[PDB]
């Protein structure tokens, strides 16, 4: 399977 | 809508997890490569791995 991507950036 | 390419098993409690072939309505796509899905096929809702799944019908 594809690499799972970094999450997002959380937002503040 | 959107169909799985691949089974996810989430990692965090607010993903979502899904199989290959249910179809998902993408709900938000801004935040980054995870998107929040809305399950057609369990009405679940959380966030996915924007490139495990695909444009569908």
């Amino acid at each position: 399977a594809p690499p799972l991507p970094p999450r997002n950036r959380p937002r503040l | 809508t959107f169909v799985a390419l691949y089974d996810y098993e989430s990692r965090t409690e607010t993903d979502l997890s899904f199989k290959k072939g249910e179809r998902l309505q993408i709900v938000n796509n801004t935040e980054g490569d995870w998107w929040l899905a809305h399950s057609l096929t369990t009405g679940e809702t959380g966030y996915i791995p924007s490139n495990y799944v695909a444009p569908s019908d």
